[PDB]
């Protein structure tokens, strides 16, 4: 019987460990897969940006050419 | 927070400075920047759009943009044109001739980098900007190609502000400038990418208001701009004044815009009494700033704005009354998309007023009617070396059509989806 | 000992704090400098009232409470407000810019900036209590903050307190005064999130507590002062055991043993009587069978859903002010007498009981009477379910064209996370239907 007691109350030591654990872990991979989401949404609306004053460099390096 | 205010062009400096002069009326604001009012309401949120100067001198928080000197006179001239700082004016020689590509491309390229200095320098110290607003015509040079490159470049040094723009769109009723539509199909182009919000206000509503309804045989400008200044005071009036209402304008922007591409909104203005006369009329077509039947279309989203004193009651049980007897008109995949606000103080010479926005699918038929005339003159090619002479290609005309056909086709397909 | 921490998060949840905590310095005799006179142990003490507040040595009686809000306006109310001195600054935290009506933004994007600073002065008072029990969490669900910035706070707390009991109290939404169309988006995503980090959760329907303020008060349009003041009343006959003492006086951690049979279970309804206007309570004393009779009338309930159209499975009755047992128990013999009261198969049809004798108070210049009698029933019934299915329909009918995602996108959001959300809700509604089934 006290054999037992202690398997009783280290399994209750070890689900409350395991919960906070397992808690810890999926915060984690929530937080660093939103960042890196959100860094690649802005990393396209500034690439198209840049693309746009390419195009007008062309369009007055074609005006230029012209004459 | 704080608000950073553009005008750019002819239009765009002249109802720039109507709406100056109608919010400085309403917040006791003299021509000197010093406050006289009777009412603390007057101050609390003054900042929105005014900084404080030395003295408890309110100056606003404006930049006076344009490639024609002498816009930058007439302001100076009128009634409030000291209280405009002086290094916020910034203006070129040249003009534009009402050539987009010498607005977006040339000329304007020129300026715009002395533009965004003064720019940065007064959103550096504001507290915590929100956003811009930009006050323009798409029917002329400056205004709609420079305004739309000044848009792009905001965008890349701000893009997790908000822009929001006050777009005049042409009519043959009182423009006869030929080729108008070229240059709004262009703006549009560009508009529909990089705005979160855009107001509608069309000259053609605006000229069958001021004729039918005001009974004015001959519209000056002066009497469009009344009716502009009147809205646009009204469409602030939620930010502006302290007001059960807790609100910025991302918040706003969240309710009223369902999909990134259909943000142009439908204003309305009532009376040109009592709630259910006010209300009644505001949802008439005849009332619309934009000239469009919403009849013809459904409501995606609406914005209602009451001012005066009145029974708070009674202004929600004419809400959804006329929610119910016009239920057709309302998309039923978005539940409680009409939103309501009620300010006590009332404008200049109003006991009751009501300020309309709608985001309505029968905004295409603005849309299609620009377009057909566009199509006209491309057909045959008619004005295009104007614009290839300044180094443009006729695709990007090609583009441009092509985009805001697909904007028309994206409305009908919102218009007809259903529930089952 | 035995203390407790309460969190208030954005508007809604602020402006509930406010309420409760005036009503309970009147309940205690606290005044607004935090001075109790009646209260002779100077600096500390075990008495009652200290599980809620804790004691300086200049005698000032300090609540146990953070208020957190992303954007100042409502804060700097109470920093000037009448009870400034009752709280130190350091309780009081608040950020530049809001979470704009998007779960998003509460949860990433602008809640990760705040949330450790936020813990830290949590830590602060946690480390003043000799037996902290655990946590009340005031939230909405509607708004930005009170989503997505309790559901990332309630995941931080499971992670540094462990298995330490958290209690909700939820702002359910209605259309009457709600503000913006994506509140059942951030309803659906801050249930999934919670559900498995809180014990119990209170919620309060601002339709019920509208008409209750209209039908009953006869205020014609009600304000967020008039549903405040009455939320509090009920918070207040919920919080009662645990701050005043007494032999009839029944923990509500022995409720909660009662109230959840299921860890998904945990959500209780409330109904509290009497609510009266001083013009109808003047020469009409309300009996202790009339007010227990009010109890199952559904216009009372804190959620509109109909209990006689589901199965009970526990119903308890707090009595607070001039109550014996004697009334009670016939006042309940009559009850089950004459009403529709049904329970599972698995569980006994006791009603528990409690009574608090320190009467009911109101705030000076209210629309409620000062009572010489109230009771709050808190039962688990089936037909709250019906609350779940209403808000997931309108999710559905949204999310069937992807409106307004792209606010949700462009902070981070996946969609996957919207599906896996609503999937979790079709489960709980199954999980409802389970329960109520008799066995064999
Ligand atoms: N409602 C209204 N429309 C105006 C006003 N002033 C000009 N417009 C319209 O603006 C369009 C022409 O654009 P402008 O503003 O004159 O062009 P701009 O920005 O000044 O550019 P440039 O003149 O080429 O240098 C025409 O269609 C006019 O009808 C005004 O005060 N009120
Ligand atoms: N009962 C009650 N409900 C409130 C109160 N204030 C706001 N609400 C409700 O809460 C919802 C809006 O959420 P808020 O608390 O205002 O938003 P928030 O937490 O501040 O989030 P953001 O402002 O978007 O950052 C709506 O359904 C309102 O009806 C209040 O004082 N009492
Ligand atoms: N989208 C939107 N709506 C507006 N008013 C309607 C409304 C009122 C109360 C609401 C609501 C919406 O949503 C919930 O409560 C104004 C604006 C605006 C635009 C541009 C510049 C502006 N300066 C101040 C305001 C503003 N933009
Ligand atoms: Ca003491
Ligand atoms: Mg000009
Ligand atoms: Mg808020």
């Amino acid at each position: 019987k006290r054999e037992h007691e202690r398997e009783v109350i280290q399994k209750a030591i070890e689900e409350n460990n395991n919960f906070i654990k397992m808690a810890k872990e999926k915060l984690a991979q929530k937080m660093e897969s939103n960042k890196e989401n959100r860094e690649a949404h802005l990393a396209a609306m500034l690439e198209r940006l840049q693309e746009k004053d390419k195009h007008a460099e062309e369009v007055r390096k074609n005006k230029e050419l012209k004459e | 927070r704080e608000i950073v205010h553009i005008q750019a062009g002819q239009c765009g400096n002249q109802i720039g400075a109507k709406f100056w002069e109608v919010i400085s009326d309403e917040h006791g604001i003299d021509p000197t920047g010093s406050y006289h009012g009777d009412s603390d309401l007057q101050l609390e949120r003054i900042n929105v759009y005014y900084n404080e100067a030395a003295g408890n001198k309110y100056v606003p928080r404006a930049i006076l943009v344009d490639l024609e000197p002498g816009t930058m006179d007439s302001v100076r001239s009128g009634p409030f044109g000291q209280i405009f700082r002086p290094d916020n004016f910034v203006f070129g020689q040249s003009g534009a001739g009402n050539n987009w590509a010498k607005g977006h491309y040339t000329e304007g390229a020129e300026l715009v980098d002395s533009v965004l200095d003064v720019v940065r320098k007064e959103s550096e110290s504001c507290d915590c900007l929100q956003g811009f607003q930009l006050t323009h015509s798409l029917g002329g040079g400056t205004g709609s190609g420079m305004g739309t490159l000044l848009i792009s470049k905001i965008r890349e040094e701000y893009p997790d502000r908000i822009m929001n723009t006050f777009s005049v769109v042409p009519s043959p009723k009182v423009s006869d400038t030929v080729v108008e539509p070229y240059n709004a199909t262009l703006s549009v182009h560009q508009l529909v990418e990089n705005t979160d919000e855009t107001y509608c206000i069309d000259n053609e509503a605006l000229y069958d208001i001021c004729f039918r309804t005001l009974k004015l045989t001959t519209p000056t400008y002066g009497d469009l701009n009344h009716l502009v200044s009147a809205t646009m005071s009204g469409v602030t009036t939620c930010l502006r004044f302290p007001g059960q209402l807790n609100a910025d304008l991302r918040k706003l922007a969240v309710n009223m815009v369902p999909f990134p591409r259909l943000h142009f909104f439908m204003p309305g203005f009532a009376p040109l009494l009592t709630v259910p006369e006010l209300t009644q009329q505001m949802f008439d077509a005849k009332n619309m700033m934009a000239a469009c039947d919403p009849r013809h279309g459904r409501y995606l989203t609406v914005a209602a704005v009451f001012r005066g004193r009145m029974s708070m009651k009674e202004v929600d049980e004419q809400m959804l009354n006329v929610q119910n007897k016009n239920s057709s008109y309302f998309v039923e995949w978005i539940p409680n998309n009409v939103k309501t606000a009620v300010c006590d103080i009332p404008p200049r010479g109003l006991k009751m007023s009501a300020t309309f926005i709608g985001n309505s699918t029968a905004i295409q038929e603005l849309f299609k009617r620009i377009s057909e005339q566009f199509t006209a003159m491309f057909r045959r090619k008619a004005f295009l070396h104007w614009y290839t002479g300044e180094g443009m290609d006729e695709m990007e005309f090609t583009e441009a059509e092509s985009n805001m056909n697909d904007l028309v086709s994206e409305y009908q397909q919102y218009q007809d989806a259903t529930a089952d | 000992m035995r203390e407790c921490i309460s969190i208030h998060v954005g508007q809604a949840g602020v402006q509930i704090g406010n309420a409760c905590w005036e009503l309970y310095c009147l309940e205690h005799g606290i005044q607004p400098d935090g001075q109790m006179p009646s209260d002779k142990t100077i600096g500390g003490g075990d008495d009652s009232f200290n599980t809620f507040f804790s004691e300086t040595g200049a005698g000032k009686h300090v609540p146990r409470a953070v208020f957190v809000d992303l954007e100042p306006t409502v804060i700097d109310e109470v920093r000037t407000g009448t009870y400034r001195q009752l709280f130190h600054p350091e309780q009081l935290i608040t950020g530049k810019e809001d979470a704009a009506n998007n779960y998003a933004r509460g949860h990433y994007t602008i809640g990760k900036e705040i949330i450790d600073l936020v813990l830290d002065r949590i830590r602060k008072l946690a480390d003043q209590c000799t037996g902290l029990q655990g946590f009340l969490v005031f939230h909405s669900f509607g708004g930005g903050t009170g989503s997505g910035f309790t559901s990332l706070l309630m995941e931080r707390l499971s992670v540094d307190y462990g298995k330490k009991s958290k209690l909700e109290f939820s702002i359910y939404p209605a259309p009457q005064v709600s503000t913006a169309v994506v509140e059942p988006y951030n309803s659906i995503l801050t249930t999934h999130t919670t559900l498995e980090h809180s014990d119990c959760a209170f919620m309060v329907d601002n339709e019920a507590i509208y008409d209750i303020c209209r039908r009953n008060l006869d205020i014609e349009r009600p304000t967020y002062t008039n549903l405040n003041r009455l939320i509090s009343q009920i918070v207040s006959s919920i919080t009662a055991s645990l701050r005043f003492d007494g032999a009839l006086n029944v923990d509500l951690t022995e409720f909660q043993t009662n109230l959840v049979p299921y860890p998904r279970i945990h959500f209780p309804l409330a109904t509290y009587a009497p609510v009266i206007s001083a013009e109808k309570a003047y020469h009409e004393q309300l009996s202790v069978a009339e007010i227990t009779n009010a109890c199952f009338e559904p216009a009372n309930q804190m959620v509109k859903c109909d209990p006689r159209h589901g199965k009970y499975m526990a119903c308890c009755l707090l009595y607070r002010g001039d109550v014996v047992p004697k009334d009670v128990n016939a006042a309940i013999a009559t009850i089950k007498t004459k009403r529709s009261i049904q329970f599972v198969d698995w569980c006994p049809t006791g009603f528990k009981v409690g009574i608090n004798y320190q009467p009911p108070t109101v705030v000076p210049g209210g629309d409620l009477a000062k009572v010489q009698r109230a009771v709050c029933m808190l039962s688990n019934t089936t037909a709250i379910a019906e609350a779940w299915a209403r808000l997931d329909h309108k999710f559905d009918l949204m999310y069937a064209k992807r409106a307004f995602v792209h606010w949700y996108v462009g902070e981070g959001m996946e969609e996957g996370e919207f599906s896996e959300a609503r999937e979790d809700m079709a489960a709980l509604e199954k999980d409802y239907e389970e329960v109520g089934v008799d066995s064999v």
